């Protein structure tokens, strides 16, 4: 199915995913399209940060869902 | 296994500044300092008695075990800089919920509209009263997501880059984590002063790039 990701520049990309795809797998797909390394990605859906090891189905992410990408900050 | 591990390396020199436990800026630990500051500003407690004891110890100046646990939970190595908003999101499920936020998802003309109540200690939403744009509706217009109700104490974490804005445009809060690039600090609303490591310097919210806010009804 198709979901939508709001990128760092505010533009919307389409991902091809299944309900059983892991957040790691979704991050790998954003990496292919945006060049953002998975360990630098934070994905927000319905005010929640999505966790690695869980799947899109666990958060009830259905087709035409929009995820929010937020780049990891390095604060020292 | 966390309890087996040496914590002595994480015993960062700390102080009390305006009644708040704060760490001396060393070993790229500003992310630890502002994470822990917002936990105090929000007055959050942990579900686990073992975690809550580690937290109480941190606040009374025995910091090593709770600081180590933060590094350990987040997968960060001593001396590496990191992300307070990530740390706070990973901390959320360990914290006893003490409030709620209602998020309105609407179009300017009202083509499509909804409200949902979120009851997590850490909620990811715009730190601006006016909200952020977030995805297209079936009818074919872009949705605005904004916080419109605050019950108890939640930490709102911005969905986006640090936000620079005239202070009146931010959600009303007691404390504002700011990021300069990087280096984290906390704007104290009450005093209008800034927690920067273990010192209290003057600051201006209007030029502070805000990443998260403690909101309280
Ligand atoms: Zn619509």
């Amino acid at each position: 199915m198709q979901i939508f990701v709001k990128t760092l520049t505010g533009k919307t990309i389409t991902l091809e995913v299944e309900p059983s795809d892991t957040i790691e797998n979704v991050k790998a797909k954003i990496q292919d399209k945006e060049g953002i390394p998975p360990d630098q990605q934070r994905l927000i859906f319905a005010g929640k940060q999505l966790e690695d090891g869980r799947t899109l189905s666990d958060y009830n992410i259905q087709k035409e869902s929009t995820l929010h990408l937020v780049l990891r900050l390095r604060g020292g | 296994e966390f309890h087996m591990l040496d914590h002595t390396g994480f015993a960062f020199p700390s102080e009390v500044v305006n009644g708040r436990r704060v760490l001396k800026t060393t070993d790229n630990n500003s992310w630890v300092n502002v994470t822990c500051l917002q936990l105090q500003f929000a007055r959050f407690r942990f579900k686990s008695a073992g975690l809550q004891a580690m937290w109480e110890s941190y606040c009374t100046g025995d910091v090593a075990m709770f600081v180590h646990w933060l590094y350990w939970l987040t997968g960060v190595d001593k001396g590496q800089p990191s992300d307070s908003e990530n740390a706070l999101n990973m901390l959320s499920k360990y914290i006893v919920p003490a409030g709620s936020v209602t998020i309105e998802r609407v179009t300017h003309d009202g083509c499509c509209c909804s409200k949902r109540v979120v009851t997590a200690p850490v909620v990811n939403a715009s730190v601006l009263k006016l909200g952020v744009e977030d995805g297209l509706c079936p009818h074919g217009l872009n949705y605005i997501d904004k916080v419109v109700v605050v019950k108890g104490t939640t930490i709102v974490v911005n969905v986006g880059k640090p936000v620079v804005a005239p202070s009146h445009l931010f959600l009303k809060g007691v404390s504002y984590t700011t990021f300069l690039d990087g280096h984290y600090t906390v704007f104290d609303h009450d005093t209008g002063m800034v927690h920067d490591g273990d010192v209290f310097v003057p600051g201006d919210l209007n030029v502070s790039p805000v990443t998260n806010v403690v909101v309280s009804e």
